[PDB]
RNA sequence: UUAUUGGAGGUAGAGCACUGUUUGGACGAUUCAGACAAACUCCGAAUGCCAAUAAUUUAACUUGGGAGUCAGAACAUGGGUGAUAAGGUCCGUGUUCGAAAGGGAAACAGCCCAGACCACCAGCUAAGGUCCCAAAAUAUAUGUUAAGUGGAAAAGGAUGUGGCGUUGCCGUGACACUGCGCCGAAAAUGUACCGGGGCUAAACAUAUUACCGAAGCUGUGGAUUGUCCG
RNA sequence: CUGGGGCGGUCGCCUCCUAAAAGGUAACGGAGGCGCUCAAAGGUUCCCUCAGAAUGGUUCAUUCAUAGAGUGUAA
RNA sequence: UUGGCACCUCGAUGUCGGCUCAUCGCAUCCUGGGGCUGUAGUCGGUCCCAAGGGUUGGGCUGUUCGCCCAUUAAAGCGGUA
RNA sequence: CUGGUGACUAUAGCAAGGAGGUCACACCUGUUCCCAUGCCGAACACAGAAGUUAAGCUCCUUAGCGUCGAUGGUAGUCGAACUUACGUUCCGCUAGAGUAGAACGUUGCCAGG
């Protein structure tokens, strides 16, 4: 249920996005109601638990930059070649 | 499958083979498929080979769907005449395969019978592939 | 059309105006008004 | 507020467009310098040919 | 054998003629077409051939009409 | 030439709204899902192009006198053709050769570095290199390979070895990704693609510090012709 | 002219693709068309709106139908 | 091999076959060594190592090729303008 | 607030529900005149006013279709380095699709009230 996120500070590069997901970490998006949208980067490992104890629909605790919202993941980005998740919308449900 | 019924163009513009799959790189009829790591042209026999292939092996009691058509006519010159003089007559059909594309689809028999199906199928074929499951979180 | 035609006026020597037609439409000798410099006016050419 | 430019590469082997921005940089022949004012237009000359020239900030 | 092929005729040159904010004299052509993919706008004539030209001395100025049509005018510089 | 601003246009990609092609369902042609296109487009870049008024720069145009040229070539890249053959052929774009010497690529017009006014037994560098041939590191740190791999090849095969993980039973397995190697690998005068000797690093991958290295740049003297003020 | 020459094919003009989102751009590259026609199928003023489907009737009517019709002729 | 290309030679690089004389490769015809065999033996089939030596006299055809006669342990396939 | 008439890329349209006609708009009643149907006063045109909101039309609430649409990432790609690998790397630009979301119009005059 709960996962943690660290804030993407800045416009990455392709470089940094290509270390980014080299080093395990997913980039992410973080908007809907109640939350002003905001990058952010999480564990691919750490996320494929949370999404496995909770399932597609479920509601996730993302610990946003002191700041516990509530999301879920509306939509995510796979390479089925290498097997990676390339990137992941979190929806603030408010 | 085979060939088109009809094309409006019988002599084409060979297709370009660089990138990566346009589409199709998904699961979305069966349960397992023949994922592309490599790409190639494949032709209308080469289909019709794996085809017999997996679906010998499955003793038939499951479904099998074919997710690549051979749209593209191509052609070939008669043998041993000097260049020029036209484009050469239509000689097959193919279809254009890069990394990411399922080939085939299965579904209606366990794991194990899905990869010696599709192992078998496979080895019909100029790409590398792997197999893959339905994919989900 | 079909034929080349020349239409001429009453007063004007002149056959300034050809013009086309085809002659199994329109086999009687074609006229319409068409304007005469020579004269300063529309007048009445008719098919030579 | 002055850029010294220095011509380290050579134009030879070079594109047509390329070797006339370095001359509109004012660089004649291989290792020679110019000074000139910061603005945007020198920026985007320097960075049109930024892998034939060494920019110091002077 | 042989190609049935082989045919093509001379290429036309349509297009622009004159550039957007550029000073135009009565009577240039500013655009080459078959139909009216771009339409004549203020102070501006469409020829027998669909050409769009310039009806006075002004500076050209490519807009659009409704949603999916453009259109051409010319404008007296000030 | 660049910055900024405005504009024309339909390529790459993508998509299926039209045309055509195509797979599996459903209902009784339509509908759901999923694909294909140089001559398909509901869409649509990067660039390039046309212009307008700031920075840098040095051309531009017109009119006359005099030409030569109208066999091109390779390389890279966008394409046709051929067989996603050719040192093939035909167009677009760029470079070099042609008409260009010098250093590198063993040798090697067209590749890489670089454009020789003349002289010097001065210096700094480029590509490329530093065990001997043969100038400069038998340099430093971390690791990989054991095949002389390096120093020419594929489908496929394999308890070769290293890094990563998700996992299961209780040391042991399954699986996924990945680094470097192995087999697959047979040609004609003589070893016979590392240029030779040789090399287990003198191979490979990262990082760093030196140095060598050209007719490039600098230093000194000189010649010729211009510009600014001899 | 010609991937030697001959034989075959071609020779002018129009449209499309190749053509790399200005224009231009080759091959014995991929497709087609022209050597006219219309006295209205020209000009002007006024008015008008299609194909198709469904549903009823021993062509007509209703309903949808942004054009999927038509535009003399190839695109 | 039949070709494709048209890069050397058109101020000349003699074309097929045979004869004479060879020389090299190995994808081995024989001989030597060996694994598997639907290898009892005698014979074979197939694969691996192996290039030292050996590997034919006639009929027909200009022929190469090929067919045939009679042999032989065998009557190998190719490169060298 | 209504109407007339413009401007704007449907953010404006369609669809479904409801509310209204005092004037106004409309439906409407007719065909003598002007005019009119390849036939018909259906339309166009003209007299009007019996009546009616019933429909058009205005107003209201819905995001159902349609339209608009980020951010983030992906594809592609200018340039550079490597390289010949159906390529890799760096840099700038940056789609299409999809997602959140916007949206059941904004406004210029003229007149009435
Ligand atoms: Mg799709
Ligand atoms: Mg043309
Ligand atoms: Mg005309
Ligand atoms: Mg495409
Ligand atoms: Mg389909
Ligand atoms: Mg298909
Ligand atoms: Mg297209
Ligand atoms: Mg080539
Ligand atoms: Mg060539
Ligand atoms: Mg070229
Ligand atoms: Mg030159
Ligand atoms: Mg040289
Ligand atoms: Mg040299
Ligand atoms: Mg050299
Ligand atoms: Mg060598
Ligand atoms: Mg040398
Ligand atoms: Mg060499
Ligand atoms: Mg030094
Ligand atoms: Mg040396
Ligand atoms: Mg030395
Ligand atoms: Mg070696
Ligand atoms: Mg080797
Ligand atoms: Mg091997
Ligand atoms: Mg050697
Ligand atoms: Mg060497
Ligand atoms: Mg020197
Ligand atoms: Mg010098
Ligand atoms: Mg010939
Ligand atoms: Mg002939
Ligand atoms: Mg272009
Ligand atoms: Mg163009
Ligand atoms: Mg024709
Ligand atoms: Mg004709
Ligand atoms: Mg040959
Ligand atoms: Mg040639
Ligand atoms: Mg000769
Ligand atoms: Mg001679
Ligand atoms: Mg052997
Ligand atoms: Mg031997
Ligand atoms: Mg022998
Ligand atoms: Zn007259």
């Amino acid at each position: 249920a709960s996962l943690k996120s660290i804030i993407r500070q800045g416009k990455q590069t392709r470089s940094d996005l290509k270390q980014l997901r080299k080093s395990g970490k997913v980039p992410a998006v973080v908007y809907g109601y109640g939350t002003k949208n905001v990058s952010v980067k999480v564990d691919e490992v750490e996320f494929i638990k949370v999404i496995r104890e909770v399932g597609r629909n479920g509601v996730i605790e993302l610990g946003v930059g002191s700041k516990t919202i509530k999301v879920m993941v509306a939509d995510y980005q796979f390479d089925p070649l290498k097997n990676q998740i390339t990137h992941i919308d979190f929806l603030a449900i408010n | 499958m085979l060939l088109p019924k009809r094309v409006k163009y019988r002599r084409q513009h060979r297709p370009k083979t660089t990138g990566r799959s346009k589409g199709g790189n998904y699961v979305t009829f069966g349960e397992f498929g023949l994922q592309a790591t490599t790409t190639s042209w494949i032709t209308s026999r080469q289909i019709e080979s794996a085809r017999i292939a997996m679906t010998r092996y499955m003793k038939r009691g499951g479904k099998v769907w074919i997710k690549i058509f051979p749209h593209t006519p191509y052609t070939k010159k008669p043998l041993e005449v000097r260049m020029g003089a036209g484009k050469g007559a239509v000689e097959g059909w193919i279809a254009v395969v890069k990394p990411g594309r399922i080939l085939f689809e299965v579904a209606g028999v366990s794991e194990e019978v899905a990869r010696e199906a599709l192992r078998l199928a496979s080895h019909k074929l100029p790409v590398k592939t792997k197999f893959v499951k339905r994919e989900e979180l | 059309v079909r034929v080349n035609v020349t239409l001429a006026c009453t007063e004007c020597g002149d056959r300034n105006y050809i013009t086309t037609k085809n002659k199994r439409n329109n086999p009687e000798r074609i006229e319409m008004k068409k304007y005469c410099p020579r004269l300063n006016k529309y007048t009445l050419h008719r098919e030579t | 507020a002055k850029l010294q430019i220095t011509l380290t590469r050579s134009v030879i082997g070079r594109p047509e467009t390329q070797r006339k921005t370095v001359e509109a940089l004012g660089l004649k022949k291989t290792n020679s310098s110019v000074v000139v004012e910061d603005n945007p237009a020198i920026r985007g000359q320097i960075n049109k040919v930024k892998h034939l020239v060494t920019v110091e900030e002077k | 054998s042989s190609t049935k092929n082989g045919r093509d005729s001379e290429s036309k040159r349509l297009g622009a003629k004159r550039a957007d904010g550029q000073f135009v004299t009565g009577g240039s052509i500013l655009y080459r077409q078959r139909g009216t993919k771009i339409y004549p706008g203020e102070n501006v004539g469409r020829g027998g051939d669909d050409t769009l030209f310039a009806k006075i001395d002004g500076v050209v100025k490519f807009e659009r009409k409704g949603r999916d049509k453009k259109q051409v005018s010319v404008y007296a510089v000030a």
